[PDB]
């Protein structure tokens, strides 16, 4: 849209009132940016600085960056923390102890019978929580002893 | 799917081997974690016990209060450097 | 119902907030009132069924700190102490939103004064149903933050936005201990949980256990205005009258208590700070009882009423007495939010809208429904037998003598002292404003008549509790066995059996005889012989006067004291170090030794062949001297240099 | 009488309040969508096709290379 | 491959922007169309070249494993290592958002020469980015000072009347400390012939030549984090620097510092750091309270949030030196959540007040909330959110770090619960005095906040609002990494 | 009355006794909106809620201590 001979028409219009302070069919393309002649970059200058001179913060030309561009990417980070399925070391001990605690009590049925009933959404959250859920035995286990080798990974005393 | 911990005491390897002393770290931190857990377990315990018993807490949840007491100072992430790096028999 | 009972006011608050523009004034403010009427319905079940069914309530929504083993959630739970306070907050709240819709009705600003109400009702609701002290702690910050917002509400008032900033940073003052505090429960006992904590209290070293008690109650001193923070207090009447109405009665005042009664099961296992406690609520109650004796403003008399009857509720605490503590604060509640309102409606009333009570006199003939307001409660707030105040007040007072200890008998005699005063300066107020010769000009009292219904609804509703509600609710807290082990009392401080029986009959009615007969002799003496009552003759009654009235010259004290020597601290450090010697042994500093040094070696050079001939043949002394004297050719050169 | 006059009409739908309805409200059917994804799909989430994480084989490969050229 | 597209990408924009822009010098004047409306076509250019930095740390994010112990992602670009870990992801991705958003602050108040201020700009957000991302001392040391070249440069081009004075400060201060680190740095070259991170984690020196590299790196942090006493440069900086430089300085480049200390100091002088606990409490407790106080008696608007900053990040000093997992957790929360609250004040103080009237001195300014109610919404709000308001993200950073330190040390880490009274003192007393009394009488009354100032607010609050409420998206990722740094050997 | 400047000044609540010319049209929009947000939070709360002293019967914990014994 950038119509050489609808520009002369907007710098004529300034000659045709040729003082100051005493549009809607205006565009461009990338492809006019580079390759077009001094005399078109020349010109286009004029009708674009005079227009402004005869004057609410709008059109600043970030709106269509920041929103498109960097409001989708928070929206990915949002995505990313809330959805992906990484298991933090804390929560993947909470599995380990129940799973140390199902080899080492094989001749305890009742154990065996309620840890499969433990879903995939309700292995962390072992307590008096709204999940409705029969976990006392698992409790009990876990007071019973300790389930880990870390005296073992430490070969020497005082 | 859910990776192990390679139990690995520092006493048992070389520094030198860079891939082994990766795993005596490793091991001795993700034993730590597991003790973490056992504490939350064992003090999920102690407010349910609490709770339920009421005027009676002070004798239906004693044993679970007082082993919770007696393991807390020490189930708590210590790290590896403070092992890796001193001999406790010297 | 837990859910509804608990984020209802925040729904409301935020509707006149953001969509307050769209949705009218009138229409803006019956909405926000519409939220907490839920919230005071969804109460009421709950309390039916906690207290009585014994059926508790809690929904965890989800992880807050996962930290190792320190694990917060935000959880609300809801048991029998959390709602008997919910019944003094949620009820009264929505008393005062019914109130504020016509009182604020001339007010070009009400699409914002009812976003922050409702905004405090549910910052307190927060406070008093977080099942862990953390969540406690987000809900007694944003106290602070509504009570700043509201408190200097008229922000073109220059008393009333430096007032907002007063009550905000005295407040932070107490958060900062409050915090300290957490981080000794997290360190001793690995959680803020109160299941986790409170059954430990008993195995825990008395020294770590006192340590977190004591920052506890720096906490709570600023929050229920005892002495050494109260300060703030009486500033906080900058803001409109139902913040007064709210602040004072069940709210921020009371968030003190709450703290100190939650944490009973640690309280009780160190005797030292049940001592402080009971020693600060004799002297904040003996003081403020003389204070608002001497004062000459309604709603500063009030507001010293507040401070004075939440100091009963710290000595009820100190005789590990938890449960008459807790009564007596659901109580106040009513007796004491109802002055306010009935005030609040003298003030409006008056078409010259003044506060000081020298410029009143003669009302009860023209406004005898807000007189008759004003005169059930004040029997009520001096505890005449019958009444609300009877029932909760005298115990009290009855029990620090009950104890049979040094401190509790000393005590005994501040609240009688305090107990008496309530007597004294409550007649003082009605009869400056409503049986004393008129002092405002005529043209007012041809003007002076009462308010519309929606002002009047609340009062009557308040007026109602004030007499029955007493005699109802004392079984529940005060019964002999009674199950309310979410407060705890140790079975060696179970001394109420003692209180109710070997009290002599003198004083059981000791409060009353001076009360009665106090108040009368005072009344006689203004009436018929004021010419006493004029202080200016006796320089010792006219320097004692002017002390009291100026509150102990505490806001003297602290303002030309310590916050002018605290500012003056942070001028010496960014004149004499930030901008000092931090300076010196810096840019300015370094500029001069530059330019002094490069001064003298822009002098060497010059073109001239004996110059440079002769530090040639100089240098070749360093080859004929022994290296050992390279030290002091360097100390000489220096020399030179200067 | 105070005599105040309504103000100008207002678009309670305008385009200032619409938006944070909208984030909310998406936040919430994608969380539901992912609450079911995971059992029709055995525990992985709605972000199963970007990608996945990496397994502990595969970087101790790197690590011991890279611990061999440094030293 | 991140590193390898990060830097060749940027290098590639960067000569994008300059063949654009200086092609038209010539002998002919300038009459063209990418300088129209004030070079919105090479400012767009650089503006979407800041969001795409963005997406490539994305791109390796989805990869990461929150779960394996030790450096991801090791990839080797110009002879050095590079590796990515669950503190260095979160330090990457804060300092890849603040570039959009100090480019977007500068898009319409300068005098000229955009190009060079976009391109500056884009330079120091990726050699900030590349510095939390490298494996051995030498190449921490080249991306922790390459830095000065562009800011030193943008500091006196884009500055305020004293820009001389400052310009001077952030240049000399920052080479005249980090050199003292270059010595240490030197030494581990000389006596272990490395100075990768992973073969001198596990190297023990003696007691005396711990303190003597300690010395040597903390002289070089101390600076670079202001702490007493030789913070003097800070405040002088964030008065003259622009806008954009503001952010970038108290949003990433102070955390350098603290990042500083987990790389330099508790690894592998894991010996004297806690020889070293007890000084750096007293030095940074006394930190606390003095820059604080000197906040009350200041004048100038933004000087004033430059003590704030100074407090805030001397409580992330007290929580990562704690020995514990609570207090190095929070300190890092802290470092997140006061990335995105303190370059909000300064868009407060420094880019809508100052764009506008022109003018520092706090005696101007009151009651704006007459004829700026929107300016005082997000007055009020970021000022709850730096003062440590719960449900904002600052709460829980000064919440663990305040605790992390009552583990270390009961008794004086007792004092940095100070930070909780003294920030609401320098802070409201601003706050209440823009937002009280009658509307000044020397401010005519101008617009109001406009979309492009709105839109940098809300999304600077809102990350910190979502730490605040749910800290887990950040915690979850730094417990295994920070588990690390302790050491304590219980029998 | 006087004149407050409500021309440009738009806050969030409208400011200096704002009511827009088709308030009621709104009132009830937020009405139908407000009641809705109620009755979500009375299906979450049941849904969710629980009695903490009912989850674990009293046989139970008395097994509990015996194992930590
Ligand atoms: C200012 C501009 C506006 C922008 C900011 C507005 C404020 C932000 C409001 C939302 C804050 C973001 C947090 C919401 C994301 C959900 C967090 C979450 O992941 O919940 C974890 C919870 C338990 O974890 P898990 O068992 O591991 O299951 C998840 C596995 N993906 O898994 C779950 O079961 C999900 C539970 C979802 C609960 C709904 C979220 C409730 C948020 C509101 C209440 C906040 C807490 C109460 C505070 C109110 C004041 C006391
Ligand atoms: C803060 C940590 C403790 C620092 C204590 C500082 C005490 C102090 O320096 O007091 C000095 C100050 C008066 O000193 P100055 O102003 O020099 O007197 C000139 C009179 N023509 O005196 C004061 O400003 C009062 C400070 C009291 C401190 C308690
Ligand atoms: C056109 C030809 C494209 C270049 C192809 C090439 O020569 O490959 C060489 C190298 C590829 O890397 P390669 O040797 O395979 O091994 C990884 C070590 N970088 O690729 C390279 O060496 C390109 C390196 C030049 C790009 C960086 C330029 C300087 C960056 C300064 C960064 C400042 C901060 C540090
Ligand atoms: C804006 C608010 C900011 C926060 C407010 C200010 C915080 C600092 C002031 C309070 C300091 C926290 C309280 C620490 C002292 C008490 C701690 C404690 O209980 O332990 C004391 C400790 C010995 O431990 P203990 O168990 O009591 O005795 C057993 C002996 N076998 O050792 C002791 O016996 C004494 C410990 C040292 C006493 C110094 C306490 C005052 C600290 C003042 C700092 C300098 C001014
Ligand atoms: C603009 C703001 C942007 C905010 C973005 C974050 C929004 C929340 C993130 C997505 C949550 C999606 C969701 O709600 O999932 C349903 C979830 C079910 O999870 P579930 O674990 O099964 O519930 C039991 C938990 N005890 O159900 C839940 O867990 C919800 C539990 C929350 C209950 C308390 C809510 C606090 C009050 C918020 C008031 C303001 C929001 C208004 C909500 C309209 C309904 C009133
Ligand atoms: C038990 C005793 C309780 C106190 C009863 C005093 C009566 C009173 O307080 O009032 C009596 C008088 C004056 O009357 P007013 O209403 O205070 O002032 C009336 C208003 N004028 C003065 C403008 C007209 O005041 C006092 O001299 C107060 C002394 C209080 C301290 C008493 C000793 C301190 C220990
Ligand atoms: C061991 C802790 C290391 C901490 C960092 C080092 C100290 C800070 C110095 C900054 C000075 C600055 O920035 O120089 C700025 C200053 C002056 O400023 P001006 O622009 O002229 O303004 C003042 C304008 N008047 C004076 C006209 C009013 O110039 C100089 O004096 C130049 C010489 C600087 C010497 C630097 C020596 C460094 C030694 C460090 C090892 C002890
Ligand atoms: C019935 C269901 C509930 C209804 C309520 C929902 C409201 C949703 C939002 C709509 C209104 C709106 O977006 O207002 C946003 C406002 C108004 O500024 P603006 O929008 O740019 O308009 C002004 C610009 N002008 C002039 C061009 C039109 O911004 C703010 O400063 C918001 C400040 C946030 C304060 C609270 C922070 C959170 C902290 C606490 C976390 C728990
Ligand atoms: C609760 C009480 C809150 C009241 C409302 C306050 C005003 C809110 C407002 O203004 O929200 C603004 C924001 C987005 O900003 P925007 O694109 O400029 O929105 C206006 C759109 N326009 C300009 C076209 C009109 O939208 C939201 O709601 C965001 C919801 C949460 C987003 C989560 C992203 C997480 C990224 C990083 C996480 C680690
Ligand atoms: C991340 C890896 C980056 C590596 C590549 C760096 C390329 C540098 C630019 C070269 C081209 C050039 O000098 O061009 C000059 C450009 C563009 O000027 P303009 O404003 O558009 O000119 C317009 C002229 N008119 C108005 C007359 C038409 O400005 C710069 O100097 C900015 C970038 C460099 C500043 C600091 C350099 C010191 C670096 C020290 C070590 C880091
Ligand atoms: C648990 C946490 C809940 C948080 C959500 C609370 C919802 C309430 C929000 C209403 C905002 C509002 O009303 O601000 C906007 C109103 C508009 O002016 P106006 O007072 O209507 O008068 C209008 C006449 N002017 C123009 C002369 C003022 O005020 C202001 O500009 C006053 C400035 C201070 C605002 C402080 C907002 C603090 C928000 C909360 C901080 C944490």
């Amino acid at each position: 849209a950038f119509n050489l001979q609808l520009e002369k028409e907007i710098r004529s219009k300034i000659d045709s009132l040729p003082k100051l302070n005493n549009v809607t069919n205006r565009k461009l393309s990338l492809t006019d940016y580079l390759f077009q002649n001094a005399a078109n970059q020349a010109l286009y200058v004029d009708n674009e600085a005079d227009l402004k001179e005869l004057d609410e913060n709008e059109n600043e030309g970030w709106e269509k960056i920041m929103y498109v561009g960097f409001v989708p990417t928070m929206i990915l980070i949002f995505a990313i923390v809330l959805f992906k399925d990484d298991k933090s070391i804390d929560e993947w001990a909470m599995d380990e102890l129940l799973l140390r605690l199902k080899e080492k009590n094989l001749s305890d049925v009742e154990l065996i019978d309620e840890l499969d009933k433990l879903s995939k959404s309700h292995v962390g959250k072992i307590g008096a929580s709204e999940i409705n859920k029969r976990d006392a035995v698992i409790i009990e286990r876990i007071l019973n002893g300790e389930y880990d080798q870390l005296s073992g990974l430490k070969k020497k005393e005082l | 799917d859910h990776v192990r911990s390679p139990n690995v005491s520092f006493d048992d390897i070389d520094y030198n081997n860079s891939q082994d002393l990766h795993n005596a770290q490793e091991s001795l931190l993700r034993e730590q974690w597991i003790r973490v857990s056992a504490l939350k377990v064992c003090r999920k315990a102690l407010e349910s016990c609490y709770k339920t018993s009421g005027p009676n807490h002070y004798e239906d949840c004693r044993e679970i209060a007082e082993k919770y007491l007696n393991m807390l100072p020490d189930h708590r992430i210590q790290g590896f450097l403070g092992y890796q790096k001193n001999d406790p028999s010297k | 119902m837990i859910l509804l009972c608990i984020f209802t006011p925040f729904l409301g608050s935020l509707i006149s907030g953001f969509f307050g523009r769209y949705i009218g004034v009138n229409s803006s403010k019956w909405i926000v009132c519409l939220s907490i009427f839920v919230s005071v319905v969804s109460t009421y079940i709950l309390f039916i069924d906690v207290i009585f069914n014994e059926i508790e309530y809690t929904y965890n929504i989800m992880n807050w700190l996962n930290v190792e083993y320190l694990v917060v959630d935000w959880s609300f739970t809801i048991d029998k102490l959390s709602v008997s306070m919910l019944v003094p907050v949620v009820t009264v709240s929505f008393l005062v939103h019914l109130y504020s819709v016509s009182y604020m009705s001339h007010d070009p600003h009400q699409q914002r004064f009812f976003s922050y109400l409702s905004m405090f009702t549910f910052a307190m609701i927060v406070l008093v149903t977080g099942d862990n002290y953390l969540i406690l702690f987000v809900g007694w910050e944003f106290i602070g933050v509504a009570s700043y917002l509201l408190i200097s509400f008229w922000f073109t008032r220059f008393n009333a936005v430096k007032s907002g900033l007063s009550a905000l940073l005295i407040n932070r003052f107490g958060d900062a201990l409050l915090v300290l505090g957490l981080s000794y429960l997290v360190l001793v006992t690995g959680s803020v949980n109160y299941n986790t904590v409170f059954a430990l209290g008993s195995y825990l070293d008395v020294n770590m256990i006192t340590v977190i008690l004591i920052c506890f109650l720096v906490a709570s001193m600023a929050k229920s205005a005892q002495l050494g923070l109260h300060s703030w207090l009486l500033l906080a009447m900058e803001g409109p009258t139902p913040v007064s109405s709210l602040l004072h009665a069940a709210c921020l005042v009371i968030a003190g208590v709450f703290l100190l009664m939650r944490s009973s099961p640690l309280l009780e296992y160190t005797p030292i700070v049940l001592l402080l406690i009971l020693w600060l609520g004799g002297l904040s109650t003996l003081i403020s009882g003389l204070i608002a004796m001497v004062s000459n403003d309604i709603k500063k008399i009030i507001a010293l009423s507040t401070m004075s009857q939440v100091g009963i509720m710290m000595i009820a605490i100190g005789v590990s007495c938890y449960n008459l503590a807790l009564f007596h604060l659901i109580c106040h509640s009513f007796f004491k939010a109802l002055l306010f309102m009935s005030a609040g409606s003298v003030i409006h009333s008056i078409i010259s809208e003044y506060q000081d009570i020298r410029m009143y006199g003669g009302f009860r003939q023209f406004i005898p429904l807000a007189y008759t307001c004003i005169f059930i409660a004040s029997l009520s707030l001096m505890a005449i037998p019958g009444l609300t105040g009877f029932y909760s007040k005298d115990i009290i007072i009855e029990s620090m003598y009950g104890e049979y200890t040094f401190s509790g008998f000393i005590i005994y005699w501040f609240a009688l002292i305090s107990a008496t005063c309530t007597s004294l300066y409550s007649i003082r107020l009605i009869y400056y404003t409503f049986l004393n010769n008129p002092n405002s000009p005529k043209y007012i009292y041809i003007n002076l008549k009462e308010n519309d219904i929606v002002l009047i609804t609340p009062m009557i509703i308040l007026t109602i509790l004030s007499i029955f509600g007493g005699y109802l609710l004392r079984d529940i807290y005060l019964g002999m066995g009674s199950p309310f082990n979410e407060l705890f009392i140790h079975p060696n401080n179970l001394s109420l059996i003692e209180t109710e029986f070997s009290l002599p009959s003198i004083l059981k009615v000791l409060p009353l005889i001076t009360g009665l007969g106090g108040g009368l002799i005072l009344l006689l003496i203004y009436e018929f012989n004021y010419s006493l009552f004029l202080v200016y003759n006796n320089k010792n009654l006219s320097k004692l006067y002017s002390f009291f009235n100026q509150k102990i010259m505490f806001d003297q004290l602290l303002n030309n004291l310590i916050l002018r020597s605290g500012l003056n601290i942070g001028w010496l450090l960014n004149v004499h170090i930030d901008r000092g010697i931090l300076q010196l042994f810096g840019p300015l500093g370094l500029w001069k030794l530059s330019t002094f040094i490069s001064s003298k070696l822009n002098k060497l050079v010059f073109l001239n062949i004996g110059f440079i001939l002769e530090i040639i043949v100089l240098s070749w002394l360093l080859i004929v001297f022994k290296v050992s004297l390279l030290k002091y050719i360097l100390l000489l050169i220096i020399f030179i240099i200067l | 009488d105070h005599h105040t006059p309504l103000g100008p009409a207002e678009n309670i739908f305008n385009k200032w309040n619409v938006t944070p309805f909208v984030w909310l409200f998406a936040t919430v059917g994608i969380f539901q969508w992912d609450k079911s994804h995971r059992e029709s799909h055995d525990g992985k989430g709605i972000l199963d096709f970007l990608g996945e994480i990496k397994v502990k084989e595969s970087l101790d490969t790197y690590f011991k290379e890279y611990q061999t050229k440094v030293a | 491959m991140l590193v390898q597209n990060l830097i060749i990408f940027n290098i590639i924009g960067i000569v994008l922007l300059v063949l654009l822009n200086n092609n038209n010098n010539g002998i002919l004047n300038k009459k063209s169309l990418l300088t129209i409306k004030n070079e919105l076509k090479l400012k767009q250019i650089g503006l979407i070249i800041s969001i795409i930095n963005i997406l490539i740390i994305i791109e390796n994010w989805i990869g990461f494993n929150s779960n394996y112990y030790g450096f991801q992602n090791i990839e080797r670009f110009l002879n050095i290592y590079w590796g990515i870990d669950g503190i260095s992801l979160l330090l990457v991705l804060l300092t890849l958002i603040l570039g959009p958003i100090a480019i977007l602050s500068n898009w319409k108040n300068l005098k000229g020469y955009y190009t060079y201020y976009v391109i500056s700009i884009n330079m120091l957000v990726i050699l900030m980015a590349l510095n939390f991302i490298c494996l051995d001392l030498v190449s921490f040391y080249i991306l922790f000072e390459s830095t000065l070249a562009p800011l030193f440069l943008l500091i006196g081009i884009y500055g305020a009347n004293n820009k001389n004075k400052a310009a001077y400060y952030v240049l000399i201060y920052t080479l005249a400390s980090s050199l003292f680190m270059l010595l240490s740095i030197v030494i581990y070259y000389i006596i272990i012939n490395s100075t990768d991170y992973i073969y001198i984690n596990n190297i023990i020196l003696s007691i005396n030549l711990q303190s003597l590299l300690f010395i040597g790196i903390i002289i070089g942090i101390a600076v670079k984090t202001p702490l007493m006493p030789v913070h003097t440069w800070l405040p002088t900086v964030h008065s003259e620097s622009p806008l954009g430089g503001s952010i970038l300085l108290a949003g990433v480049i102070l955390k350098l510092a603290i990042y500083g200390v987990i790389r330099l100091l508790l690894p592998n002088l894991s010996e004297i750091s806690m020889m070293f606990t007890p000084i750096i409490y007293i030095i940074s407790i006394l930190t606390l309270i003095y820059s604080s106080l000197i906040t009350l008696k200041q004048t100038d608007l933004k000087v004033i949030i430059a003590y704030s900053s100074i407090s805030h990040l001397a409580v992330c000093m007290i929580g990562i030196f704690a020995n514990n997992l609570i207090g190095i957790n929070g300190s890092l929360i802290l470092c997140l959540a006061h990335g995105f609250v303190s370059p909000a004040l300064f868009i407060l103080v420094g880019g809508i007040l100052y764009d506008r009237y022109h003018n520092r001195l706090i005696n101007y300014y009151q009651g704006l909330s007459t004829f700026m109610p929107i300016f005082s919404i997000y007055l009020v709000v970021f000022s709850f959110c730096n003062t440590g308001t719960p449900l904002s993200g600052n709460f829980v950073g000064e919440f663990l770090s305040i605790t992390g330190a009552v583990i270390r040390h009961p008794i004086i880490g007792s004092l940095t619960a100070a930070s909780v009274l003294l920030s609401a003192c320098y802070q409201m007393k601003l706050t209440n005095r823009l937002t009280g009394s009658v509307f000044s009488q020397y401010l005519h009354i101008t617009n109001d906040v406009t979309n492009r100032e709105i839109f940098l607010l809300n999304w600077l609050l809102i990350p910190t609002i979502i730490i605040g409420i749910y800290p887990s998206f950040v915690t979850n990722i730094l417990n295994l990494a920070s588990s690390t740094l302790i050491y304590s050997v219980l029998i | 009355h006087h004149i407050h400047t409500p021309s440009y000044i738009k806050p969030p609540t409208g400011g200096w006794n704002f009511t827009p010319a088709n308030w009621k049209q709104n009132t009830v929009l937020v009405l139908v909106g407000f009641t809705a947000c109620c009755v979500g939070l009375y299906k979450l709360g049941e849904a969710g809620s629980y009695n903490p002293k009912l989850k674990y019967k009293e046989e139970e914990l008395s097994r509990w201590n015996q194992s930590a014994k």
